[PDB]
């Protein structure tokens, strides 16, 4: 016995912890072999894309466009208000304003009132 | 340290505070109090322009060495007596420094020792 | 621009007399130095001013009473 | 061997009112002991990348 | 990296993968030969005192508190070759790379130096030029139906034939090109 | 384990053409077809034209322009020492007040 | 003004009748000797202004941008000449006349002395754009694009017109100078309130604002890229200049009125600049630093000090070069890719060393690294905030920050690491291009030799 | 100019685990019924040049001899100048 | 840099070199073709133990994929020359 290793966010579990690679079942092999299957295919269509002789330009790469459009243009479409959108747009988006409005609010009201007491001591000030 | 174990660790009105050292009146001791001399007038000592922190009282002799040092230039250790005079004389004041810390804390004993007497002398 | 030296395999490399001779020069150059400051200025190292005991100082140099006048 | 030290306002590059801005140089101990040291260092750095960065 | 890889690593694989792991980790914490060869025959020792045991589930059992105790004494920095993937000079030719086709873009005025490299070149060319068109019906009659299994590509079987999909591996850039 | 025959025998054709591709990348002795048209003595001209010219050039604007302006160059006044005497005036400056010395 | 007004509208008639395959080369070089005539117009003195007639004047607040409009023109067709080789004579020529009027639009609002004529001018600045931006534009998109940009643009200016007449009819002049020496303290009121917001509301949108920027993202990436660039670099500093003109008037409301804007930009100045951390379009990302720079200068601008306004000056100048040489590089690449991706294309330096020491120049203006007139007019900024209020240094330091991050991601992703395999259609780059980075990037290096032409009038 | 010499290998049979730390291992491994099969692959680490070691203050001291020597001399001549 | 370029001849000598000073194995039996389990009869774990002594002696490291299927000398050599581009 050792002690034991816990994951996190920022630092994952490594693979040879998994438990999930120690149960072995003929469904998990034909799920990996489809992957496989897959990805070969990919392979396969970029491959034969890459090597041709005839093509002169920038692959166009589905994958990538649909990243963009999801990361750009797919976002207004499936908002929907409820009450955590609701709720983390008003605080992200108000609070800060009226917590620095207050933050300077009062620091330039405590100036003015020194300023108007005198007792502030602004020798050489000369350019503001 | 062993002064400041004893500080620290013992009793700490029994020795002086260096902040606001010292408490006692100079005549307190004996009423010689000769006076300390200085050597260098201030305008020689501003136109030498030592440093605000070099202007102590060994002042002459760092006058005296940086005459030397200005001109015996690329005998660079040509002369070293004068930096054995400063040093000593450093030394001088810094031993005069020490003795004063001990003064203090003898004096702070002895008061302490005579406020136990008097209040064993009001029990009693 | 220096000479040319083939790889040994598994050997000693070869050293050329120059590089030998130049390391033990200035071995003992930096020696040297050290053995002649420590000679002619050991003050640097153990100090030239004494110490003195500060609880060795008799009290009449301390302006100290004994116990009774004030 | 004397302490010489300087200051060299030699370009003046603009004026914002009362704030002067020009370029000037402080020629002081600091500046005449490093800049010896740091040639000297970039010097012999300078020689060892002859050697170092050579393909 | 050469090899095309698999859907799965075998039970063999995996406890040799850990065997190696945990003989560099073991050199990396015995800097000295001697000590790094005793302590390895120590671990060779250890490993093959279940070489010849029959069930798989005791087995599997193995192998698993076998990554435990190496994630627990793992010295967190081990040595890595300096071209290896964590090493200190891993991509550092990556820069000096030049693709091929970045010649065809020179100016005729660069291209009249060096006429027998270009003559070469244009040779090359035509070779990829025929041979792409071979390779194409020799991969679409190889696969099955369906797609591909594997990444694995088959090699030629005629005389005049050219592996298949050769042309970015054949002109790699150099490992060293600058 | 080991590779499949059909493996092998790609990795033998791929090796055979990356040999010689890159048997092709070497130059001819005359490969490099240049075209050539045209239209202590280092040491003397080095020194001439990076020291000597800049610093006539730096003494020039210094001396004529830079301090024709007040306060451009701005010195540090010298050390004055008991004893010393001054150039422009003449007098001498007091000696110290003859300290006791010893040791 | 009319030795620069006419021969620009002399490059109408210039330019219908040149010949087919010569219009480029004589609206470039036509374009070239105004912007040297425009030169002259940086003498300028201590006191009052240029007055040429009752009509127009100029002053060292008008001069730099006038400068910078006309010196724009040529860099605009230069960019220009290569995405239209395929377009008919006919909407080539209406092409470059849509430039020519905008740039008779700017050149004659920048010197109007009537807040009338500014107004009208300002407005007619509108169409040549749209029309620019919708029908020259690449993709879909760009109507909608277009929409945008016109109806915010108007939803804030409508007001201002009512407040304009409103203050002629009270006043009885809208004459700058005029205006200028018969100011008037605004009392605090809920008509002045609404007299301000109106006056104000109209500048801030087309700066623009946050939280009122959402056209300007869509209306850059939209637009072709000579739009792109008179939008960048001229046309966001129309709202700068109307709120420099018009603060004199509204004294003593800015006092307090200004408190809502000035928060608005100093989160909205972190918030932008987060926002290009994650970006995976190129123009969005230097529309996204452009917003945030113009937050800092709406922060100079409110705060209404002399040193605000010579920092906000300086800044508008600087951005505008720097911008549309960001603008510039990314459409180089644009065209040689056609994707707008920044991980499509990577690897650049190894390819195209010299546009990747174009990069490097860029980047490095955009950072504010000093002595660029960048810097100069941010420190600026950040120091007569300071003496505003000593807080704000925090978020001012964030910002620099975080712009130095996104400058150098920029600068990272495209330029760095491993070239993109499959992308063998990158060609060495033409004599046009490498032209227009380097007569965008001397102007900036020789104005920081110079800085008191572009610190305006309080310097 | 490059190095283009025809290095030859040195024979495979030279390398004996004798007279090494090697050796010592595979005694304490024999203790146990093991052994080290690589063992003469690292023999050559142990064998010429290598074979001779020196301590951390023996490396701190490596011209200490000669420098000694020459500080002898030179203090030698000084006394032999000075009282003069 | 300063480093010769290695050529066939000697990555075969080198390989043949660190395996003849593997006592597991017979420097009589052993040639270039000679292959590891069914010539030599060895196991994996040995094999796994040559692979790590060539990358010892090459200075780089070979990953498992392609290590777990180097069956004979030539091959190593093969691999090695692949990888580092050894023309002759
Ligand atoms: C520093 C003193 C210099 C004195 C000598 C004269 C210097 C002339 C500079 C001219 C202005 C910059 C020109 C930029 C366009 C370059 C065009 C080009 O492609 O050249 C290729 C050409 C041929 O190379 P190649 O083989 O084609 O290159 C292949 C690849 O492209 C590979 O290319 P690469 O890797 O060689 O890339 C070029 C190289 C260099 O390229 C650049 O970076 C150019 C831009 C650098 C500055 C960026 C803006 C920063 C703000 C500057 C504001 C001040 C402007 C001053 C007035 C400028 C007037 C134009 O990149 C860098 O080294 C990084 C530079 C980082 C500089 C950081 C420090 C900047 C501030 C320094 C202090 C200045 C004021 C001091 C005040 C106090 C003391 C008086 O190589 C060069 O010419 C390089 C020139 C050397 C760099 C000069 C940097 C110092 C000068 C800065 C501006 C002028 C200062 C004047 C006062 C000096 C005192
Ligand atoms: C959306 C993206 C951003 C767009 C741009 C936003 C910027 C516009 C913000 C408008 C600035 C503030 C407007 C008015 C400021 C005046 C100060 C006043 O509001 O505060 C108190 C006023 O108290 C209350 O505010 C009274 C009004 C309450 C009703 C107003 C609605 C409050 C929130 C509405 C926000 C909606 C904005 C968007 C509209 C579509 C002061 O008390 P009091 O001394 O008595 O009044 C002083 C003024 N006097 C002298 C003329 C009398
Ligand atoms: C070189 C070969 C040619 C040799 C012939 C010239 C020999 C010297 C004769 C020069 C004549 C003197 C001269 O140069 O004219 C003065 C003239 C200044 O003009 P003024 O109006 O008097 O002051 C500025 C305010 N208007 O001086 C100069 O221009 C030359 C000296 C400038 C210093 C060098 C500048 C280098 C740095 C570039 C600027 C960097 C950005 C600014 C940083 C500011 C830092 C706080
Ligand atoms: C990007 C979208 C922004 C949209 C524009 C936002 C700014 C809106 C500013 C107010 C709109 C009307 C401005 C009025 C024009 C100025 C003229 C003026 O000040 O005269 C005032 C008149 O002031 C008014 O009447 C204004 C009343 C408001 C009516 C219109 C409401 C519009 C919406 C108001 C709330 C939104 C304002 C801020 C929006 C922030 C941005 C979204 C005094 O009238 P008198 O009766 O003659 O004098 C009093 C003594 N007898
Ligand atoms: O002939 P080969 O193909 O080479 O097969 C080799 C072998 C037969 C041994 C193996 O591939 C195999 O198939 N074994 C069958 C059973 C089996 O292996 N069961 C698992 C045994 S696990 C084990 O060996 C114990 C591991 C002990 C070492 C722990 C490592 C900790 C190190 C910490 C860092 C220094």
């Amino acid at each position: 016995s050792f002690p034991k290793y816990k994951p996190s966010r920022l630092a994952t579990l490594p693979a040879t912890l998994d438990p999930a690679e120690y149960d072995i079942s003929p469904e998990t092999r034909k799920a990996q072999a489809e992957r496989l299957a897959i990805r070969s295919r990919l392979k396969r269509e970029y491959l034969l894309q890459y090597n041709d002789p005839n093509r002169l330009g920038v692959i166009e790469d589905p994958a990538l466009i649909r990243w963009t459009y999801a990361r750009s243009a797919n976002i207004y479409p499936n908002f929907r208000p409820t009450p955590k959108t609701s709720l983390l747009g008003a605080l992200f988006g108000i609070g800060p304003l009226f917590f620095w409005y207050y933050v300077f609010k009062t620091d330039r009201d405590k100036k003015e009132k020194l300023i108007q007491e005198g007792k502030l001591d602004q020798t050489f000030n000369i350019s503001y | 340290g062993a002064h400041l174990a004893r500080r620290y660790l013992g009793d700490a009105s029994k020795e002086p505070d260096p902040l606001r050292m010292p408490t006692f009146p100079p005549d307190y001791g004996f009423p010689e109090r000769k006076e300390r001399e200085m050597v260098a007038t201030q305008q020689e000592m501003n136109d030498a322009q030592l440093m605000l922190q070099q202007r102590d009282y060994c002042a002459h002799y760092l006058i005296q060495l940086l005459k030397c040092k200005r001109d015996s230039f690329p005998n660079f250790l040509a002369c070293k007596h004068e930096q054995h005079d400063w040093d000593y004389c450093e030394h001088l004041d810094y031993v005069k420094r020490m003795k004063e810390f001990e003064r203090e804390r003898r004096l702070l004993q002895r008061k302490k020792r005579r406020e136990q007497r008097e209040a064993e002398m009001a029990r009693g | 621009g220096g000479v040319h030296i083939e790889p040994r395999y598994r050997q000693f490399p070869q050293l050329t007399r120059s590089q030998l001779i130049q390391a033990e020069f200035f071995s003992a150059t930096m020696w040297f130095w050290i053995l002649w400051r420590f000679w002619h200025d050991s003050d640097a190292v153990l100090g030239h001013f004494p110490y003195p005991d500060p609880s060795q100082w008799t009290d009449e140099e301390l302006g100290i009473l004994p116990d009774d006048e004030d | 061997h004397t302490g010489q030290e300087m200051i060299i306002s030699n370009w003046h590059w603009m004026t914002l009112q009362t704030v002067e801005l020009s370029l000037s140089f402080k020629m002081d101990y600091f500046s005449v002991m490093f800049i010896p040291v740091a040639l000297f260092v970039t010097w012999s750095i300078m020689e060892f990348s002859m050697w170092y960065m050579h393909s | 990296a050469f090899s095309a890889p698999a859907a799965y690593l075998t039970h063999q694989q995996k406890v040799l993968r850990l065997y190696k792991r945990a003989l560099r980790h073991l050199e990396s914490w015995c800097v000295h030969r001697d000590k790094y060869r005793y302590f390895a025959c120590l671990m060779r020792a250890r490993f093959d005192e279940h070489k010849n045991e029959k069930d798989m589930v005791k087995a599997t059992q193995l192998l698993r508190q076998a990554e435990e105790e190496f994630w627990y004494g793992q010295h967190p920095q081990p040595y890595i070759f300096p071209e290896s993937p964590g090493g200190t000079s891993y991509e550092r030719y990556e820069c000096y790379k030049v693709p091929e086709w970045c010649l065809d873009d020179w100016h005729p005025s660069e291209k009249a130096m060096y006429p027998d490299y270009f003559a070469k070149r244009e040779q090359w060319k035509r070779l990829r030029r025929e041979s792409w068109e071979r390779e194409v019906k020799q991969l679409q009659e190889e696969t099955p139906p369906g797609g591909p299994r594997t990444e694995a590509l088959p090699p030629a079987r005629k005389e005049g034939d050219l592996p298949p999909l050769w042309w970015h591996i054949v002109t790699r850039p150099r490992e060293r090109p600058m | 384990s080991g590779y499949t025959p059909d493996e092998k025998l790609r990795l033998q054709q791929l090796r055979e053409l990356r040999r010689r591709w890159l048997k092709d990348q070497e130059l001819s002795p005359r490969e490099p077809v240049l075209p050539p048209r045209r239209v202590t003595y280092r040491h003397s001209i080095f020194a001439v034209t990076h020291v000597l010219i800049p610093v006539w050039i730096i003494h020039y604007y210094l001396k004529y322009h830079v301090t024709a302006k007040p306060y451009t160059v701005v010195e540090r006044k010298p050390r004055i020492f008991p004893g010393d005497t001054i150039l422009e005036t003449g007098e001498v400056i007091p000696l110290m007040k003859e300290f006791p010395d010893q040791h | 003004m009319l030795k620069i007004i006419i021969p620009t509208t002399m490059l109408l008639p210039m330019t219908w009748m040149s010949k087919h395959n010569m219009i480029w080369i004589n609206a470039t070089v036509h374009s070239l000797l105004i912007s040297l005539i425009s030169l002259s117009l940086l003498n300028q003195l201590g006191e009052n202004s240029l007055n040429f007639s009752l009509t127009f004047f100029s002053d060292s607040l008008s001069a730099p941008l006038l400068v910078l409009t006309t010196w724009l023109l040529p860099l605009m067709l230069m960019a220009s000449q290569s995405h239209l080789s395929k377009e008919t004579t006919t909407r080539k020529k209406l092409y470059i006349t849509m430039l020519i009027l905008l740039q008779l639009f700017l050149i004659m609002t920048f010197t109007a002395t009537e807040l009338i004529l500014f107004y009208i001018l300002f407005e007619a600045t509108l169409v040549p754009t749209l029309i620019i931006i919708t029908r020259w534009g690449n993709q879909t998109e760009r109507l909608n694009a277009g929409l945008y940009f016109l109806f915010y643009t108007l939803a804030g200016s409508l007001p201002l017109l009512v407040a304009l007449v409103y203050i002629q009819n009270t006043t009885g002049s809208l004459n700058f100078l005029i205006i200028h020496y018969w100011s008037h303290p605004l009392s605090n009121s809920w008509s002045n309130i609404f007299m301000w917001l109106a006056c104000i509301m109209a500048f801030m949108v087309k700066m623009p604002l946050y939280g009122l920027h959402l056209w300007l993202p869509k209306a850059h990436v939209e637009a072709p890229i000579a739009g792109s660039m008179v939008l960048a670099a001229v046309l966001l500093k129309l709202g700068g200049y109307g709120m420099m003109r018009i603060t004199t008037i509204l004294n003593p409301l800015t006092n307090y009125m200004a408190y809502p804007f000035l928060m608005l930009s100093m989160w909205g100045m972190i918030m932008t600049s987060s926002i290009c951390l994650r970006q995976t379009d190129l123009k969005s990302l230097i529309a996204y630093s452009s917003v945030s720079h113009m937050a800092l200068v709406i922060v100079a601008i409110m705060i209404q000090t002399p040193w605000s306004f010579m920092g906000a000056t300086a800044l508008m100048i600087a951005h505008g070069l720097t911008s549309s040489m960001l603008f510039c590089l990314a459409n180089t690449n644009y065209e040689r890719v056609h994707s707008r991706t920044m991980i499509l294309a990577r690897g650049l330096q190894t390819l195209l060393p010299l546009m990747a020491t174009w990069w490097l120049v860029a980047s490095l203006t955009n950072l504010a690294l000093p002595p660029s007139i960048n810097l100069i007019g941010e420190l600026f900024i950040i120091t007569a905030s300071f003496s505003w209020s000593n807080i704000t240094i925090i978020l001012m330091g964030m910002n620099m920050m975080i712009t130095a991050l996104y400058s150098l991601y920029m600068l990272i992703t495209t330029q760095r690491g491993k070239y993109t395999h499959h992308i063998n259609n990158i060609k060495p780059s033409f004599t046009r291009e490498n032209a227009l980075m380097a007569l965008h990037i001397l102007p900036l290096l020789l104005l920081t030799l110079n800085p008191k032409m572009i610190l305006g009038p309080l310097y | 100019e490059h190095g283009h010499s025809k290095m030859e290998l040195p024979d495979y049979k030279q390398w004996k685990i004798e007279g090494t730390p090697l050796e010592t291992v595979q005694e304490k491994l024999a203790a146990r019924g093991l052994r080290d099969p690589w063992g003469r692959n690292e023999a050559w680490r142990y064998s010429g040049g290598f074979a001779n070691n020196v301590s951390f203050v023996g490396a701190l001291l490596k011209g200490f001899k000669w420098g000694f020597a020459a500080f002898v001399v030179a203090v030698g001549a000084e006394y032999y100048l000075e009282s003069q | 840099s300063d480093a010769p370029p290695l050529t066939l001849e000697a990555i075969k000598d080198r390989v043949l070199y660190v395996l003849k000073l593997y006592d597991k194995i017979d420097p009589e039996k052993l040639s270039v073709n000679s292959h590891f389990m069914k010539d030599l009869g060895l196991d994996s774990l040995d094999q796994v133990e040559i692979i790590m002594a060539m990358e010892d002696e090459f200075g780089f490291e070979i990953p498992d994929i392609d290590a777990e299927k180097l069956m004979c000398p030539q091959e190593i050599v093969d691999y090695i020359a692949d990888k580092k581009d050894v023309y002759e």
